[PDB]
């Protein structure tokens, strides 16, 4: 995360680090959405034109956790994978369409001040959030810079951005499966996500019912912060069908 | 960089 | 879950974290 600031304790309990076992490294973000099921970002596991193709047993999930590097003894908890499941339609080829991705862990995670769950929105709470000029959340472990690495978890609040100049700020194909965020450069502040931040949430806090919502998914950019650059999110509500078939079949 | 983790985690 | 996207150090027990209230101010 660029130009953000260290979280809170607890302030984003539903926060996912994937580790990958061998070499012991980051992978990515991802989120808790329920007892046995995190999501992240489909890049984040498949994508072949940098060779990349994770298996189940390649990865953990580390949970609660605050400082990035730490074994966070008695707070954190890690899970191990039972299985992976890619959207079908993942479009790895051209511009990350559809970059959504669950697992399902081994063993369901016991809940606790510093691991709960976030919600996935509705029809009525997206079309409602879902504006110009509303701010969701960012957060992760990734590089504070485009071109070091956190201490503790960083958290940025970021503006959505209108389609129109969404599209016109890049050559990349956009779909309605995206939306993207960030200030402009008029608007002085400045903030996004940056590699490693990749399959973290991007999340809302309903003025209706006070719950957190998961919005959008950390997807991809053009370097990180660039003025007239915007990050782009994996629509999560667009892609819900999907990821109620698999949770129903496979829960 | 990443300190090491339980090796009940890795196993 | 019911008790999805309520957090135990902040919504439980009815504290703000430090810029919740930017995000509430953008909701226009
Ligand atoms: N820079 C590429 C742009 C791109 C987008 C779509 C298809 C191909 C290339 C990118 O973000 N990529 C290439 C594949 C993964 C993703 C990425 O690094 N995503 C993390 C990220 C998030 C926000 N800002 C910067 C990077
Ligand atoms: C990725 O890995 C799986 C299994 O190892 C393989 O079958 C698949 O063809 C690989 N490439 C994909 C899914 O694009
Ligand atoms: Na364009
Ligand atoms: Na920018």
């Amino acid at each position: 995360i660029v130009e953000g600031s260290d979280a809170e304790i607890g302030m984003s309990p539903w926060q996912v680090m994937l580790f990958r076992k061998s070499p012991q490294e980051l992978l990515c973000g991802a989120s808790l959405i329920s007892d046995r099921w995190v999501l992240t970002a489909a890049h984040c596991l498949l994508y072949p034109p940098w060779d990349k193709n994770f298996t189940e047993n390649d990865l953990l999930v580390r949970i609660g956790k605050h400082s990035r590097t730490r074994y966070e003894r008695n707070i954190e908890k890690i899970s191990m994978l039972e299985k992976i499941y890619i959207h079908p339609r993942y479009n790895w080829r051209e511009n990350l369409d559809r970059d959504i991705a669950l697992m399902k862990l081994k063993k369901p995670v016991a809940f606790s001040d510093y691991i709960h769950p976030v919600c996935l929105p509705d029809r009525e709470t997206a079309a409602s959030l879902l504006q110009a000029g509303y701010k969701g959340r960012v957060t992760g472990w990734g590089n504070l810079k485009e071109t070091g690495q956190p201490s503790v978890l960083q958290v940025v609040n970021l503006p959505i951005v209108e389609r129109p100049v969404c599209k016109d700020s890049t050559r990349i194909r956009i779909t309605d499966n995206m939306f993207c965020a960030g200030y402009k450069p008029d608007e002085g502040k400045r903030g996004d996500a940056c590699e490693g931040d990749s399959g973290g949430p991007f999340v809302m806090k309903s003025p209706f019912n006070n719950r957190w919502y998961q919005m959008g998914i950390v997807s991809w950019g053009e370097g990180c912060d660039r003025d007239g650059k915007y990050g782009f999110y994996t629509h999560v509500f667009r892609l819900k069908k999907w990821i109620q078939k698999v949770i129903d079949q496979f829960g | 960089d990443f300190e090491e983790i339980p090796e009940e985690y890795l196993q | 879950e019911a008790d999805c996207g309520l957090r135990p150090l902040f919504e439980k027990k009815s504290l703000e974290d430090k810029t919740e209230r930017e995000l509430l101010e953008s909701y226009i």
